[PDB]
Parts: structure tokens; C-alpha cells; sequence
């Protein structure tokens, strides 16, 4: 796997940091701070070693650092790392993935 | 037929006030002699008369913080926009295009509805006192 800011997770787990939410729309029409809701697209930042589903065999994590996902409502964990916020999830969680 | 008469039958009920047939004869000429006249308590020594147009009713603003007059603490605008609602007004996206074509055009939003619950007053109060246009609800 691979380590982002000295962490490293285990298994098949992924950390992500979610996205800035919005808080102007495209008319200039400005929101406020409680109903920008919880943001369901991150970036991922750091991916596990990959679970052992068979013995004798690993498998690796689907997703990559640097790929655009789109987080479930429900499933994650708090990481705090040097005072900013950071998720993990499960790697069948992640719905799916943005290319470009 | 003229409202001398009218004035004459006024001031003969009225225990021979002339006053009050005068000011009934005035209330008569400006409302129509087929209008809607109330008689109401006074504070002061002397009976007057107050002439409502337009549309009145008993309902003030939302929330203190939509005043942009402070002669009379009241709020005014010129040549606002109107939204109307039968339903009480709650969702972000129920308050957000009413802004938006406010926000285009530059005009004032007025929005009469039932009641603005806690999330579309802090987008109106926050775009009010933010970036500073003009809503009241």
C-alpha cells in the first residue's frame, strides 16, 4: 500500500479526504454554514496493503491515490491527522470512481 | 346626491356635531360612499382620520435583522419583487431560485408565506447582511 502523511492503512481500508462543500451557488447566491450538508465526493489519499480474501493470494485495492471517489452517506471513520479531518472506509463502500 | 347632504345627514345624527359630519362627508368622498370605514380607539384629544391604501394586513417581518431604514424602523424598497406561497416555506432549494432571479435582476424580494423556519431565515439573513441583497420574508 501506500502511506500518506506517516499513516498507512491497513488491509483493504482506504483514506480519503472529502471535498470542500460548497458554499456560494453559480449566481452569486451564498449559503450558509450548517445546511452545506455532509459532502459525499472525496479525493483518495491513501490505500491499504488489500485484503486476503483466499489464502495463498492478495488482493489489492481497487482505487489509487489520486482518484476522484463518491463516499456513501453512511460507513465511514473519524482520522484526525495534524488537526484536519480525514475518512476511512471499507473498499467495497466506495460507490465508484471519476475518470478523466 | 352631493355630499353636502350627506354631510347634513351626518352631522344631524351625530347630536348636531359638525365635526363629525365632516370628517364622515371626507371619509365618504375618499373611500366611496360604498367603503369600508371602522371607528377605532384614539390616544389624542381630537377624533381623525386615517386612510389606508393598498393592501394592509396585520403581519410584521420575520426576523429584526431585514431593517434597512432607520428613520422609522421600517423596511422599504422601490419596484420589489413578490413571492407567495400557500405552504410554509422549509427546504434550502424551495428559497434558493426566488434568490437567484432576485439576485440577476437586482431587485427586491418580498416573500409572503406562512412561516420561515431556521434554515431559510440564515440564508436570508446571511445573504442580507453578506454579500448584502435585499430580501424580507
Amino acid at each position: 500500500g501506500q502511506a500518506f502523511r506517516k499513516f498507512l492503512p491497513l488491509f483493504d481500508r482506504v483514506l480519503v479526504e472529502r471535498s470542500a462543500a460548497e458554499t456560494v451557488t453559480k449566481g452569486g447566491i451564498m449559503l450558509p454554514e450548517k445546511s452545506q450538508g455532509k459532502v459525499l465526493q472525496a479525493t483518495v489519499v491513501a490505500v491499504g496493503s488489500g485484503s486476503k480474501g483466499k489464502g495463498g493470494e492478495i488482493q489489492p485495492v481497487s482505487v489509487k491515490v489520486g482518484d476522484k471517489v463518491l463516499l456513501p452517506e453512511y460507513g465511514g471513520t473519524k482520522v484526525v491527522l495534524d488537526d484536519k479531518d480525514y475518512f476511512l472506509f471499507r473498499d467495497g463502500d466506495i460507490l465508484g470512481k471519476y475518470v478523466d | 346626491t352631493t355630499p353636502e347632504e350627506i354631510a347634513q345627514v351626518a352631522t344631524i345624527s351625530a347630536n348636531g356635531d359638525k365635526e363629525i359630519g365632516n370628517i364622515i362627508s371626507d371619509a365618504m368622498k375618499k373611500v366611496g360612499r360604498k367603503g369600508v370605514i371602522t371607528v377605532k380607539d384614539g390616544k389624542t384629544l381630537n377624533d381623525e382620520l386615517e386612510i389606508i391604501e393598498g393592501m394592509k394586513f396585520d403581519r410584521g417581518y420575520i426576523s429584526p435583522y431585514f431593517i434597512n431604514t432607520s428613520k422609522g424602523q421600517k423596511c422599504e424598497f422601490q419596484d420589489a419583487y413578490v413571492l407567495l406561497s400557500e405552504k410554509k416555506i422549509s427546504s434550502i432549494q424551495s428559497i434558493v431560485p426566488a434568490l437567484e432571479i432576485a439576485n440577476a435582476h437586482r431587485k427586491p424580494l418580498v416573500i409572503i408565506a406562512e412561516d420561515v423556519d431556521g434554515e431559510a431565515l440564515s440564508t436570508l439573513v446571511l445573504n442580507r447582511l453578506k454579500v448584502g441583497l435585499q430580501v424580507v420574508a
